[PDB]
């Protein structure tokens, strides 16, 4: 029937002011109603705004819902953004039949200074190499905000597979960690000079090395 | 107050049947839609089924659709998800609303509950040392983990007597099924050639424990 | 046999034939619009439901609704069957896309004359359908 688009995620400071847009694709915003909800993680979600602009018991006066009818959008303003407000936003909406959820919204609320991550890359083991395993380690640490994309080159050319990679998870000290992995053969790993970690934070690259032993 | 107390659940196999419960408490159990919404591991809420207050409507998105049967309990005030013939993608953290169908939300929310499909079998892990390296002055250092199903594995360093700098990193899902983590120790660069240092793994799913000292290169 | 009751889609059938009819997606979302089926008979044999191209609150016509305000949610929700008292009730259901026919068959005298309503809901539109049905007529 429709489709409701939301940014994957945002991010501002303490005491600012955010605004969650949730698009929807074919027909006017204002057909349906717009509910809004706030979910942390391993943690049930709970309801922020209904129908539009209503705002249930309980929830602060900090969230408003909003209808801006030229864009087609609903909006969750956030004012006096507090630390307790970083968490992931969905709004919904029902047409008759099918009940629709935006894609969510991770909300970030920058809470320390702009950190670079720390980049640490293994070689294959002695030992892994024996059992014709060739596995290459990039430990990502001491990163805020908790966004990188990583890149591995072959030699130093794209690498196109066998690489995963974890997805940001909060450290004690509330910054953030990440690793990738490289699966390769022992004839792989030895055929080249040598294979590079480069990791993309806030548009800032920082890349180790290893070769062969 | 209104509580919804979700039930069933835990580790399946594709094909197998598996039915959720949902206790209502604090309301008129027969005046509420109730519906049932799902988190699938990094991605966002998808509705599953919802039902009228005495079952005279019923949806389903096309996902599910002939897979799941939802239906509800007037007297013992429990709204059910029968599921059959289930996929891996089904993994997901599946909640339980009370809804007011006049104003197209979910007022009150279930406490969440995980539900896991797999075939992969259970698998210790294959721990792989990581001789160290500089960050100098400072030397990271680590053992890898590798292969296993299903999680969790946790690692200690030292037995628990070597605590300081000790970051555990979260595992991976490789495509097969199986994990891969990586537990790392920032230790002073000059005790390399003093010290004895061995991660412990520990997987109990598959009840395999495995120590492996790191040494440098 | 004619349905006494309100037709709210577009769709014309001759599978259920109502009596009135009132084409929901041209009312406002902010419209208090109903449509009325009286019942003045001194015996009955009538077919009584509706057509909702949408949502029906509560699940009528095994409930039904009798408001006492201007409410948004009803939440004050009785049975017909303790709300007509004529004992047993045939009741009836089809559907046709998304539209949705509820009915119930009333067969004989009733002891009180006894009103009440159902809810057709499209989107934030929203229409009633209020029966009285007299004792003696
Ligand atoms: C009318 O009938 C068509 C086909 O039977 C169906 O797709 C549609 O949902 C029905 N209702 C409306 C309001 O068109």
């Amino acid at each position: 029937q429709f489709v409701l688009s939301q940014p994957n995620s945002v991010s501002t400071n303490l005491g600012s002011t955010v605004k969650l847009l949730c698009k929807r694709s074919t027909g006017n915003i204002g057909s349906n109603y717009v509910s809004w909800y706030q979910h942390h993680e391993g943690r049930s979600p709970t309801t922020m705004i209904y129908r539009d602009d209503q705002r249930p018991d309980g929830v602060p006066d900090r969230f408003s819902g909003s209808i801006d009818r030229s864009s087609n959008s609903a909006l969750l303003t956030i004012d006096n953004v507090q630390t307790e407000d970083e968490a992931a936003y969905f709004c919904h909406s029902y047409s008759t039949g099918m009940y629709i959820f935006g894609g969510g919204t991770k909300l970030t609320v920058l809470g320390q200074p702009k950190a670079a991550p720390s980049v640490t890359l293994f070689p294959p083991s002695s030992e892994e190499l024996q059992a014709n395993k060739a596995t290459l380690v990039c430990l990502i640490s001491d990163f805020y905000p908790g966004a990188v994309t990583v890149a591995w080159k072959a030699d130093s050319s794209p690498v196109k597979a066998g690489v995963e990679t974890t997805t940001p998870s909060k450290q004690s000290n509330n910054k953030y960690a990440a690793s990738s992995y490289l699966s390769l053969t022992p004839e792989q790993w030895k055929s080249h000079r040598s294979y590079s970690c480069q990791v993309t934070h806030e548009g800032s690259t920082v890349e180790k090395t290893v070769a062969p032993t | 107050e209104v509580q919804l107390v979700e039930s069933g659940g835990g580790l399946l196999q594709p094909g197998r049947s598996l039915k959720l419960s949902c206790v209502a408490s604090g309301f008129t159990f027969n005046n509420y839609w109730m519906s049932w919404i799902r988190q699938a591991p990094g991605k966002g809420l998808e509705w599953i089924a919802s039902i009228s207050n005495i079952g005279g409507t019923i949806y389903y998105p096309d996902s599910v659709k002939g897979r799941f049967t939802i239906s509800r309990d007037s007297a013992q005030n429990t709204l059910y998800l029968q599921m059959n013939s289930l996929r891996s993608e089904d993994t997901a953290t599946y909640y339980c609303t009370r809804d007011l169908r006049m104003s197209d939300y979910f007022d009150y929310w279930g406490q969440g509950t995980m539900v896991t499909v797999s075939s992969a079998s259970t698998k210790g892990p294959s721990v792989f040392p990581l001789a160290p390296s500089s960050k100098g002055g400072t030397a990271a250092l680590g053992c890898l983990v590798k292969d296993y199903f299903p999680e969790p594995v946790t690692v200690s360093w030292n037995s628990g007597a070597l605590t300081s700098g000790v970051h555990t990193f979260p595992a991976v899902l490789q495509s097969s099924g199986l994990y891969s983590l990586s537990s790392v120790v920032t230790v002073p660069s000059s005790s390399l050639g003093t010290q004895t240092y061995i991660c412990n793994v520990n997987h109990k799913p598959s009840n395999t424990k495995v120590d492996k000292k790191v040494e440098p290169k | 046999k004619v349905i006494h009751g309100c037709n709210f889609s577009s769709n014309v059938s001759s599978k259920h034939t109502f009596t009135d009819s009132l084409d929901i997606s041209l009312v406002d979302d902010s419209a208090h619009i109903s449509c009325n089926v009286h019942l003045s008979e001194p015996k009955y044999n009538h077919l009584v439901g509706l057509n909702c191209p949408g949502d029906i609150i509560p699940d009528c016509f095994f409930q039904v609704y009798q408001p006492e305000s201007e409410e948004l949610e009803p939440s004050n929700i009785v049975y017909l069957d303790s709300q007509i008292n004529i004992g047993d009730i045939e009741y009836y259901e089809d559907a046709e896309g998304d539209d949705k026919i509820k009915l119930f068959g009333i067969v004989g005298s009733i002891p009180k004359t006894t009103s009440f309503t159902c809810i057709c809901k499209k989107d934030k539109k929203s229409a009633y359908m209020t029966v009285t049905i007299d004792s003696a007529g």
